[PDB]
């Protein structure tokens, strides 16, 4: 693992993609190397950490949601169209068929839980669309503000059973949504 | 349209691509033919990346250079095969792999199945090994005026020969101050624990090996004693600030007296973990993790030296020097873990950098070469030349062996198994001494390189080769001339010229029993 | 012969490879000679953005010249090794492996090989060796010597009078050292820079100067008798490392809660105040808190309201250079505040600039740090002065720290290249023909001095091997007159371990570079 | 042979873009010709006939006037000598406030004289030792120059005078008027303690009528409008908060629990009372004006509303420190009242409008205060932009005058007799760098000639003028403006008058730039990119 020397972090650095050029990291290992920064530009990098702060307080006071809220059709019209401004929603429509509705319900709490920044809503197909035909047994009607981002109605938009835990970011990130740390188109395979 | 195979695929086959193979390994013999003696001529090389290379080994030109030939490929491959095994004899073994496929060729072209070849190759090889081990002499470990002849031995080709009368004895300290007994049996010659290292600027002979540590790191507070006398290191290996742990915690707060009995609780841990290091009263402790404002303050308050941040591997070295132990949990840091030994700790100033010395230690397990110089390619190319000299001394340590240098071997070796094979009768008996004339090449080669005439020094050489015990007998290349490297007194390690024989033999068998190429397609 | 093997490679042979490095070498010199000595040539640099570098020292201008040689980068971090140890001699570096590539290319050409030119070399450079350890003077570094040895220095990077002023400055700067058998660190003699009124006002500063000041409009902008409290704890809202969070229940509740999460930087605010009270609130004794980690505006008006001033976010060598300056001691944590923690001040006041603010403090009992203030009208001024000194003050410390100093104006260059020539009988054998290469190429030390005054090379170098005559001295070149000159005399000196560096690097890098019998780029593709 | 190789050595080693020229003929001629064509891009707009300039920017803004170091900066230069001399003038104005274009023509002067000199023959070594020798020489004279000193710097009038020669380089028509506005706006903030601050004089913007409704008041002027609904309050107390007019939250994230109906009942009962007890505890202190410098909640807007709280929004720092300056209170973090040395007593507080700007106002009607604002009124953006900038320089001019209040005199005078001085005593000198020094007095004739070029009249016959009647000795006679013949006249007289330290700092800072762009003799250009 790290059994390697000066020389040979040096190659690794080098061969990764480039170099991390003492610019682009986060709270965490810009804190913990501490050292190989060179004094002579301390203002900048402190100037530089001061910035990176207020953007991680910022952040921090904007997630607040954590965990995806379930409503009916009651609230539905409030939690689609007066979520906030700036914020975005899932809205899964679900019914207690077995595979794809218990997939995602299972991947969309730990997507919520790893992304406390935007708004998941879950409601039943029977109370909160007059009538909805069922068939399309996934559904999730992103909403941007109030307006159409997105939709995912069929279990072949999704791929049937074959779904892992997070390429379900990718999916719903690629009509605009909070970025990703992940790369790759679908996930590999 | 209709294909079989892909549409990118390429084929070929017969004596044309034997020819080539040769060819090619004959191409990546000619770059560093001239590379080879006390005479060589340093090489210049232009990294991808901006960086210069200025060298000779042949390992060192080899690895810098990209071949879509897949014969030169096996050819470096070779190269850094030589290289990482022994340390020594990159150039002698390209070059009889080179001269080997250049004589086979000719047996190719006469209609000869290579089998025979490779078969006569083979016993070639083995009689060579017979012959070479009879010819070898014993060499007295406990004498260390050999020691330091057999590394003046090796490093009289390199750029540095001209401070050979240093170098030999730093080499020669690292590798008997490395020498390990582990549990029971497994002695030990590891050059982890040898660490050299870079100082560009100063002078080349002010570069000596350290009895200890050499570390490029400050102390942590400026309070803080950067002189220690007897220092009682500790070596920790985990981190002394307050971290959040693995599960999630989520502390939930409904007093007015739990936040700042929180905060002071983070406080209270710190100061129970300082004191914990600080009740068996050390002097110096070293950390591969950060150190917390109140941990340098509570460690400052008992009149301990704390050194940050430190990479796993100088932290090994340490611990071997020092005799100390690394322990993560301070409260388990038992008396057997303080490092006692280190005869002195010292924070100099070298340019513009802090360095931290822990020489002086007793009886050390672990060293560090303050190599100083002029420039970074020059240091570099000096601790290349101190590495071979390590390797050969490690080589000639573990194997109480030598043999004649100057290519007076190689003749001895030749001549011997040519009349072994004047009695033989068969048609391997061509190929067998095709081999014995291809051993013939490096004395060739120093006598071309040292500026002199090998068609009459080489003939009398083996003329007088022939007769009287004289396998001791070889090319000064220094004067170009026959001497008996008794007088001159170069000799190798036997490991050192096997191996070379042993790796060129089965290159040239490898490159020879190959008729088929195909080029271009998927990965599988 | 890879051309074969990777079709894309540049190879150049025995002959080729030594013509370019030759060539590149002659080039790098020629550049490069137009400066060395007080009678140089400034250049002025301008990279892709358009800012503006005068210069004249070698290793700066080297490194933004405009090159992609290889052999030029190998020269060039060869100088930037040998400023950074030793801390001058870099022009004259490069000159002197110029000179000797063309002497050894001069008899190469001839039909020589150049092995024999390198062992000329060793045997040259362990005679000139020899002779560079017994001509060099000894004597007690004083006052006197070390404001020659700074204003030889400064008169070569500056003109006249800044010189002098900067020497003056540079030597009283490096003279305020600890015990003699401790060496000299020398980063307590830090460096401030202020675009500010002319060159000539640049000068030393007792205590230090900070880029920070007093962070709350109402604290006092001038102490006279201050106490000094140097921290590194934080005043700055810490949150609870473990994610924490509060719950309640009415804002009753909200109010008790934010008031107990301030109750702890209050409390640690508190053991401040309390110790100043204690120490001294007397006669108007200032007290001025000076911390590494930020401080949050509530503790700023806590503070503020008890007549302090307060210095948030400063850097970590300033906290060991108030130690050493002040006097008092650095703090971690406030467990045991005592009165001996405050080290003292005379005078801690705040000077504003445009926007900027910059807090002096001085009069103290006996600085052991010490700062160099320097003032200029724009920014490549502030630079040059930077440079300048800099190289002033590793020729200082490099003169105190073996108490011995070389002649300069290539006295020592000339005596020692006479010493050469009377040894050269004395090598056995074809190398010292190379042993001749070698003294002429310490020639090209004293020739461009003459070149660059305006005087033709050979006559008044022809005069001084003639002023080197049974009047045996070491005797220079006078860039007013060409006449020759004793450098003892008139004082101007150089360091003894600036020579050797030079002697033992060039020797080696051309050497080096004299074995090179091809150039290759491959392994690309 | 129909192509030239390149030079073996440097040469043949430069990068792509990068550009080397060495030697005299091909640096110092080309350095010496650039600033020359910078100095000329500029002479024009010297005086109080200089015509102003119209620049467009990279980002396509109108600048329309005719100061020096706005023309300059606001304009792309790309040639290095050219940067030196925009570094000495930006420098001369950071330093002094004026003498911008008198840096560009004294260095261009000085750069033309010297490649004439190098022309002759002369050495670039020679030139420059004669032009420090000169600079000294005039350095140690000028104090003998010197006429007039400043003598109150707090009647109205003598520092009206005092400005209105400042003001007349810009504005040549409309000149009492502003020095007296700028007079009246900086003898009230004048602290009778020696250290008087030129950011306590603000400008306050306001499009509408002409130049001569223009006015000082002894307050500030917001461009805001009041959240609540009471205005023009008649003597207030005012208490100034830089915390958000709001309950106060935990930094830490906080959630309130409820776990029965009771609380959930009296959660905004409760906030809302709280919130009416603390609006109501500031209140009673005779408060009634609340400035915040953050957002202001609904249910403290209302409670304002309630008590008659005059409520004022700010959304910078520096407003509110200055508004904290101007009316005597300091900002709190939290509500907590303010105690009796901490409430802000201004004379009024009005929301009023006078060009469709909806303003809010502070005025004193005591003359009393920290702070003045200037509002100056236009018919355009550019026009009171162009008028804001001589408010800038007579209020640096006042500066400049508080300390070393010595005068000199202008139109000419002092530049004229000061190249006689400097002649006479480079023809009182042997040597060979003499030649240098009888330069100076060549240089100094750029500065009148310019005058002259923009008056319409003929500089030789103005130059031959000056000469003719300084021989006498009347050191205190120039060029006179609009009189449609070459003509002179007295400068104490007429009250044409410059700071002393602004053109001592004019003069070390031309010889300055002008002796280190000599200095240069190799310059390596690199790849603009
Ligand atoms: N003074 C000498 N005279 C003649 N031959 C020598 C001399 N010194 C070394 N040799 C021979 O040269 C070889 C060393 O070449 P070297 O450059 O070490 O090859 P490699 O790079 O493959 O290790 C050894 O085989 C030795 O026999
Ligand atoms: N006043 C002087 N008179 C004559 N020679 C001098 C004088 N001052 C310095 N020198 C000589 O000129 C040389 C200047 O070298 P320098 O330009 O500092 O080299 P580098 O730029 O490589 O540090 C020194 O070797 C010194 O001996
Ligand atoms: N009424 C006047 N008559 C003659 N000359 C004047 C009059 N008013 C100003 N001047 C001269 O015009 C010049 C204006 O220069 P100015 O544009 O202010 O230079 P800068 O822009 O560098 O400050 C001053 O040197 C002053 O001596
Ligand atoms: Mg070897
Ligand atoms: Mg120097
Ligand atoms: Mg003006």
């Amino acid at each position: 693992k790290e059994l390697e020397e000066e020389a040979e972090e040096e190659q690794r650095i080098l061969q990764q993609s480039v170099v991390k050029t003492y610019e682009d990291m986060t709270l965490e290992e810009l804190e913990d190397h501490e050292d190989e920064f060179n004094e002579e530009d301390e203002r900048a990098i402190e100037m530089y950490r001061r910035r990176r702060l207020a953007e991680w307080k910022a952040t921090k006071l904007k997630n607040k949601f954590g965990e995806v809220l379930e409503i009916s059709g009651k609230d539905y019209v409030q939690e689609v169209t007066k979520a906030g401004e700036g914020l975005w929603v899932i809205l899964h429509l679900y019914k207690q068929g077995i595979p794809l509705c218990a997939l995602i319900n299972q991947h969309l709490s730990g997507l919520a839980r790893k992304f406390p920044d935007v708004k998941f809503i879950k409601a039943i197909s029977t109370t909160c669309i007059p009538n909805y035909p069922d068939r399309n047994l996934p559904t999730i009607f992103v909403y941007l503000e109030g307006d159409i981002k997105a939709q995912f109605i069929g279990p072949l938009v999704f791929g049937g059973m074959n779904l892992t835990r997070d390429e379900l970011e990718w999916k719903l990130s690629e009509s605009g949504a909070i970025m990703t740390d992940l790369e790759e188109n679908p996930k590999k395979p | 349209p209709v294909l079989v195979l892909s549409q990118n695929t390429k084929r070929e086959s017969g004596r044309k691509v034997q020819s080539g193979n040769i060819n090619a390994a004959k191409t990546i013999a000619d770059i560093i033919r001239t590379c080879l003696g006390p005479k060589s001529m340093m090489k210049m090389l232009l990294d991808p990346m901006g960086g210069i290379v200025m060298t000779n080994d042949g390992n060192a030109i080899l690895r810098e250079i990209q071949v879509q030939h897949p014969a030169a490929k096996s050819m470096i491959e070779i190269s850094r095969t030589q290289d990482e095994e022994v340390g020594d004899g990159t150039t002698s073994v390209i070059i009889l792999a080179g001269e080997m496929l250049s004589v086979a060729e000719h047996f190719l072209e006469q209609q000869m199945h290579p089998t025979v070849v490779i078969s006569a190759y083979r016993k070639a090889l083995d009689d060579m090994i017979s012959t070479l081990k009879k010819i070898s002499i014993p060499v007295d470990i406990s004498d260390s005026d050999m020691m330091l002849n057999i590394i003046n031995s090796s490093i009289t080709t390199k750029a540095i020969s001209r401070w050979s009368s240093l170098a030999c004895n730093i080499a020669l300290d690292a590798v008997k101050m490395v020498q390990f007994e582990e549990n029971g049996r497994k002695e030990i010659d590891i050059k982890k624990y040898a660490r050299v290292e870079k100082i560009p600027g100063g002078i080349i002979e002010d570069s000596c090996v350290l009895r200890g540590v050499m570390i490029n790191k400050d102390v942590t507070h400026p309070r803080m004693r950067r002189y220690i006398k007897n220092p009682r290191i500790v070596l920790l290996d985990s981190s002394l600030e307050y971290k959040k742990g693995e599960s999630q915690t989520d502390i939930e707060i409904t007093r007015e007296e739990d936040f700042t009995r929180i905060l002071q609780m983070e406080e209270e841990y710190i100061q129970q973990l300082c004191e914990d290091i600080i009740q068996l009263k050390p002097d110096v402790v070293i950390t591969e993790k950060g150190i917390s404002d109140l941990a340098q303050h509570y460690l400052m308050r008992a009149n301990i030296t704390a050194i940050r941040r430190v990479r796993k591997t100088d932290n090994n070295r340490i611990a071997r020097a020092c005799g100390a132990r690394i322990v993560s949990r301070p409260e388990e840091l038992r008396e057997d873990d303080v490092g006692t030994g280190a005869g002195l700790l010292e924070i100099k100033k070298i340019g513009d950098e802090y360095f931290t010395f822990i020489t002086d230690c007793k009886d050390p397990k672990a060293c560090t070469i303050l190599l100083r110089g002029a420039s970074k390619e020059i240091l570099s190319e000096v601790e290349r030349n101190l590495q071979d000299a390590m390797q050969v001394c490690r080589n000639v340590l573990l194997d109480p062996q030598l043999v004649p240098g100057g290519g007076a071997s190689e003749m001895a070796v030749a001549h011997a198994l040519t009349e072994k094979s004047k009695a033989m009768t068969g048609v391997e008996q061509w190929p067998y001494r095709a081999v014995a004339q291809a051993l013939e090449v490096i004395p060739r080669t120093l006598i071309q390189n040292c500026g002199a005439s090998t068609i009459r020094l080489l003939t009398s050489l083996r003329a007088k080769h022939t007769q009287e015990n004289c396998e001791t007998w070889g090319v000064n290349g220094e004067t170009g001339t026959l001497v008996d490297m008794k007088e001159l007194g170069i000799w190798e390690p036997l490991a050192v010229k096997l191996q070379t024989y042993k790796t060129a033999v089965e290159t040239a068998v490898l490159l020879l029993r190959i008729d088929d190429i195909v080029s271009g397609h998927k990965k599988k | 012969a890879v051309k074969t093997l990777n079709p894309k490679a540049e190879v150049a042979r025995a002959q080729a490879a030594l013509a370019v490095n030759i060539s590149a070498a002659r080039g790098l010199q020629d550049v490069l000679r137009t400066n060395l000595g007080p009678k140089g040539t400034m250049k002025m640099l301008v990279s892709g953005a358009g800012d503006i570098k005068l210069t004249k020292d070698g290793n700066v201008l080297l490194h933004e010249m405009q090159i992609q040689h290889p052999t030029a980068s190998l020269i060039a971090k060869v100088a930037t090794a040998q400023d950074d140890i030793t801390g001058d001699g870099t022009t004259s570096n490069v000159l002197i492996i110029g000179e000797l590539l063309k002497q050894a290319d001069l008899y190469i050409s001839e039909g020589l090989h150049p092995r024999i030119i390198t062992e000329g070399f060793e045997a040259a450079k362990e005679k000139a060796l020899q002779f560079l350890e017994e001509v060099k003077v000894s004597r007690e570094m004083d006052r006197e010597t070390l404001i020659d040895v700074a204003r030889t220095s400064l008169r070569t990077k500056v003109h006249a009078e800044l010189a002098d002023v900067l020497t003056e400055a540079v030597v009283d700067s490096i003279l305020a050292i600890k015990k003699q058998d401790e060496p000299i660190d020398l980063f307590m003699i830090e460096i401030m820079e202020m675009k500010h009124k002319s060159e000539t006002d640049t000068s030393l500063i007792r205590g230090l100067v900070l880029d920070h000041g007093a962070r709350h409009p109402d604290m006092k902008k001038r102490v006279e008798d201050a106490y000094i409290l140097t921290c590194n704890v934080s005043l700055e809202y810490e949150k609870t490392e473990v994610n924490s969070g509060f719950f309640y229940k009415s804002a009753e509740e909200r109010e008790k809660l934010v008031k107990a999460e301030r109750k702890f930087i209050e409390d640690r605010v508190k053991k401040i105040i309390e110790l100043k009270r204690k120490v001294c609130g007397d006669s108007d004794k200032g007290f001025v808190v000076i911390n590494q980690k930020g401080i949050d505006p509530f503790s700023l008006d806590a503070l503020s309201k008890e007549g302090i001033v307060a210095l948030r976010r400063a850097k970590r060598r300033n906290m060991e250079r108030l130690t050493l300056a002040c006097g008092g001691v650095a703090l971690n944590s406030f467990d045991d505040l005592s009165p001996d923690c405050l080290g003292h001040a005379g005078l801690v006041y705040e000077y504003t600039l445009g926007e900027e603010k910059f807090t002096f403090i001085e009069k103290c009992n006996n600085p052991r740090s010490v700062t160099l203030l320097i003032k200029g009208p724009n920014k490549h001024t502030l630079t040059q002065i930077k440079d300048a000194v800099r190289d002033g003050l590793r020729a200082v410390k490099n003169a105190i720290d073996d108490g011995c100093v070389v002649p300069g104006a290539g006295a020592v260059e000339v005596a020692m290249a006479e010493a050469l020539i009377k040894h050269k009988p004395s090598v056995k054998g074809r190398a010292q023909l190379g042993v001749q290469a070698f003294a002429d190429a310490l020639l090209i030390i004293p020739k461009v001095l003459a070149q660059n005054s305006g005087f033709d090379l050979q006559e008044t170098l022809v005069k001084i091997q003639a002023e080197h005559s049974e009047s045996g001295q070491l005797v220079g070149v006078d860039l007013n007159t060409g006449e020759p000159m004793v450098a003892a005399e008139v004082g101007v000196w150089d360091n003894y371990c600036v020579k050797k560096q030079l002697l033992h690097s060039c020797t080696v890098i051309a050497t080096n570079i004299l074995l090179v019998d091809e150039i290759m780029r491959a392994g690309m593709s | 042979a129909l192509h030239v190789p390149k030079a073996p050595g440097f040469a043949q080693m430069l990068k792509e873009g990068a550009k080397h020229f060495s030697g005299l003929e091909e640096a110092v001629y080309r350095n010496i010709q650039a600033c020359k064509e910078l100095a000329q891009t500029t002479r024009t707009a010297y005086g109080p006939n200089g015509m102003n300039k119209m620049v467009i920017n990279h980002l396509e803004k109108l600048f329309v006037t005719n100061d020096a170091a706005t023309i300059l900066r606001e304009l792309e230069v790309q040639h290095p000598a050219a940067k030196m001399i925009v570094m000495a003038s930006h420098m001369q104005e950071q330093e002094v406030g004026d003498g911008t274009n008198f840096v560009l023509v004294f260095a261009g002067a000085l750069l033309e004289l010297a490649e004439e000199l190098l022309r002759i023959g002369l050495s670039v070594s020679e030139v420059i030792e004669g032009y420090e020798i000169a600079c000294r020489k005039a350095h140690e004279i000028l104090p003998n120059l010197v006429c007039c000193s400043a003598k109150n710097l707090r009647d109205i009038d003598e520092v009206s005078s005092l400005l209105r020669t400042s003001i007349m380089s810009k504005q040549y028509g409309n000149e009492v008027f502003l020095a007296k506005l700028i007079a009246q706006a900086c003898v009230s903030i004048f602290p009778d303690s020696g250290h008087f601050n030129v950011d306590n004089i603000r400008v306050c913007k306001i499009l509408g009528s002409g130049i001569s409704s223009s006015s000082v008041l002894h307050g500030m002027v917001f461009k805001k409008e009041t959240e609540g609904d009471v205005t023009s309050v008649k003597d207030a107390k005012i208490a100034v908060y830089s915390c958000p007019f709001d309950g106060m939250i935990t930094e830490t994230k906080g959630t309130v629990l409820i776990k029965t109906a009771e609380e959930l009942m009296n959660f905004s009962k409760g906030e809302e009372n709280l919130m009416d007890a603390q609006v109501k505890a500031i209140a009673d202190t005779g408060a009634n004006v609340v400035v915040t410098g953050g957002k202001v909640a609904d249910m403290a807007l209302h409670y304002a509303n309630k008590y008659n709280i005059m409520l004022v929004r700010l959304n910078s720092k520096w407003d509110l420190r200055r508004l904290c300056k101007t009316v005597g209170a300091t900002a709190l973090p939290r509500l907590t009242p303010p105690v009796l040395e901490e409430m802000g007593h201004c004379d009024s507080v009005y929301l009023s409008e006078v060009g469709d700007t909806q303003v809010v106002v502070f005025k004193h009607e005591k003359e009393d205060g920290a702070i003045s604002t200037i509002v100056l009124r236009g018919s355009t953006d550019n026009l009171m932009d162009d008028i804001e900038r001589a408010v800038d320089d007579g209020v640096n001019t006042f500066k400049v005058l508080t300390r070393d209040k010595r005068l000199v005199p202008g139109g000419g005078a002092t530049e004229i007799e000061l190249a006689k001085q400097i002649t006479s005593y480079g023809e009182t000198c042997p040597g060979l760098e003499q030649y240098a020094i009888k330069k100076f007095a060549e240089a100094f004739e750029a500065i009148p000639r310019a005058l002259a070029e923009n008056s319409g009249v003929k500089a030789n016959e103005v130059i031959s003028k000056l000469y003719a009647v300084h021989q006498e000795g009347n050191k205190n006679v120039g060029l006179d403006i609009e009189a449609e013949v070459p003509a002179v006249k007295d400068m104490l007289e007429a009250g044409i008058l410059d700071t002393y330290l602004g053109k001592y700092w004019a003069i070390k800072l031309a010889t300055n730039a002008a002796v280190t762009v000599l200095r240069v003799d190799q310059i390596i250009m690199a790849k603009p990119a």
